[PDB]
């Protein structure tokens, strides 16, 4: 057997070529998302300056947007992606082409999945191409603390540089916090807040910064519904979220009051993994419509959960949920660990072990 | 009889002790250790790197380990050996053809020995590819000894590559 | 614990 050439030649080898500015952007300054999509699926990379240009130009578009977006139906609402790029490709097949489909993402594009930078680069490129029909909200992972605690900062250092990471951090600050969809739905990543009673409370926030450890901006990104949501006993509205170690748990009477006070139909959010990719919570005793909806767009979460993902396609006064399964993706060892670092302690162990026994 | 010429860290009494251990392992008194004689020890039967070690010790390339190769082999695991020669022995485990570099096919095959059925061939090939890409600085599609140490030279595994003679 | 395990 050959010692130089690759053994399993059937396995596609990631291209060393890095896309130039001329190859990605046309004469009109429009990004070629098809060229970008195909190259990224081969685990190909771009030049640093090109990647930096996609991030910054996208950031300039985002920072011209309001805290609370105004989006009308029809639109496809999406949940957590968590760096699962090859599942994101399937998402756009199921949810429809952005060339004629309006999109709303609820955040958490990075961390956990080992293709986070490809998710950002592609989504930002789509934002540049479709600035008025594709929309991105901020999730609790789009910040400096979690991306450093998990794998996204590491991913940037391995695949690109820390400069790209910094650019993303500044870009994440520009991400809108919420969206008002079809004058009926409030769309956030986490949920509600004791310091947010009206939609204008969201408009008064200063989002261009690191999310604080506590406050309204923290709660929108971090809060969860109660475990017994709809079947409360001791009630209250907001209680300390012991699962997250920060922010709050919100109850069914809490959200219902918010809906009635702001004349809204329901709340669309993500933040929590679902086996079915979605969950319909207790209907309101006024409309008979679900007061809360969780959307999760990461199938087979962490390659272990084996869950279905879903997107919410709201058109013709019909809220249809498109479930979908996971797709094949190139393998990575946990935390981008290389094989030398992985195997050497085993080498040193077994080889030493052999010699100890032949001398015993 | 003419004297034997070696190069090791061992004292006279240490070469003697290793000598009496060599004779004990030489079941047929052929003067050299064979793969079969190595595998005669139950603790080596479930070890996937025995053949790699033997091939490294076998400096003349005859398939068996004589007394000289035996001493010079074990010497790389002495307490009196530096960090470098212990990392170099590790390098040689991956470098099958002994050309001084680690290629894709080599890294795969040695990994395949150690992994077994814990990963798929396609999966293992991918992480072998990406490992070399990120560690290859001069860009010749292969891993030198310097590029190797640049990756693992802070794991302090030379500490746990020491045997008592 | 004979072969190298994925962490
Ligand atoms: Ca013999
Ligand atoms: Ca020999
Ligand atoms: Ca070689
Ligand atoms: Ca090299
Ligand atoms: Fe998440
Ligand atoms: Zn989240």
């Amino acid at each position: 057997l050959s010692t130089t050439d690759r053994v399993v030649k059937a396995v596609p080898f990631p291209p060393s070529h890095r896309l130039t500015a001329k190859e990605v952007f046309d004469n009109d300054g429009k990004p070629r998302v098809d060229i970008l999509k195909a190259h990224l699926m081969k685990e190909g990379r771009l030049e640093e300056s090109v990647a930096l240009r996609i991030i910054t130009e996208g950031a300039s578009i985002l920072r011209q947007e309001k805290n609370l977006l105004d989006i009308d139906a029809p639109v496809t609402v999406c949940g957590d992606i968590h760096g699962q790029f090859f599942d994101l490709m399937k998402l756009f097949e199921v949810g429809g082409s952005p060339a004629n489909t309006r999109y709303l993402f609820l955040g958490d594009y990075v961390d956990r999945g080992y293709f986070s930078i490809e998710c950002v680069l592609y989504l930002w490129a789509l934002k540049i191409l479709y600035p008025k029909t594709l929309f991105l909200l901020r999730g609790n992972h789009e910040c400096r603390h979690l991306t450093e605690y998990f794998t996204f900062k590491q991913e940037c250092k391995i695949k690109y540089s820390e400069r790209v990471y910094d650019a993303c951090m500044d870009a994440f600050d520009c991400l809108p916090l919420a969206a008002l969809m079809n004058q009926q739905f409030l769309c956030v990543h986490g949920g509600l807040s004791p310091e947010i009673n009206t939609l204008d409370d969201i408009r008064k926030l200063d989002r261009f910064k690191e999310p604080p450890a506590y406050g309204p901006m923290c709660d929108i990104l971090w809060s969860d519904p109660l475990e017994d949501f709809g079947n409360e006993k001791t009630q209250e509205h907001f209680t300390h979220n012991t699962v997250r170690g920060c922010s709050y748990f919100y109850s069914y009477p809490a959200v219902c009051e918010f809906l009635q006070h702001n004349n809204l139909l329901s709340i669309l959010r993500a933040h929590e993994a679902q086996d079915a990719g979605y969950r319909m919570y207790r209907k309101s005793q006024t409309t008979g419509f679900p007061s809360l909806i969780t959307i999760f767009s990461a199938p087979n979460y962490l390659d272990v959960y084996n869950n279905k993902a879903a997107v919410l396609k709201y058109e013709n006064n019909v809220m249809n949920i498109r479930q979908f399964n996971c797709s094949p993706h190139p393998y990575w060892l946990p935390n981008f660990m290389d094989v030398f670092t992985w195997s050497l302690p085993f080498v040193g162990e077994k080889v030493t072990e052999m010699l100890v026994n032949v001398l015993n | 009889s003419y004297p034997l010429e070696m190069c090791s860290h061992f004292d006279a009494d240490e070469i003697k002790r290793l000598g009496k251990r060599f004779k004990k392992l030489d079941l047929d008194n052929s003067g050299s250790l064979s793969v079969e004689e190595f595998m005669s020890l139950p603790e080596l039967q479930q070890n996937p790197l025995v053949q790699r070690v033997i091939d490294i010790f076998d400096t003349d390339g005859n398939g068996e380990v004589d007394f000289k190769e035996f001493i010079e082999g074990v010497s790389q695991f002495s307490v009196k050996g530096d960090k470098e020669q212990k990392l170099r022995f590790a390098f040689r485990i991956y470098d099958m053809d002994k050309d001084g570099y680690i290629s894709n096919g080599e890294l795969f095959q040695v990994l395949k020995m150690m992994v077994g059925n814990n990963l798929k061939d396609t999966q293992l090939q991918q992480i072998v590819d990406k490992t070399i890409i990120n560690a290859d600085k001069d860009g010749d599609g292969r891993i030198s000894f310097e590029e190797f140490c640049a990756v693992v030279g802070g794991l302090d595994i030379h500490k746990k590559m020491v045997v008592d003679v | 614990d004979q072969y190298l395990a994925v962490p």
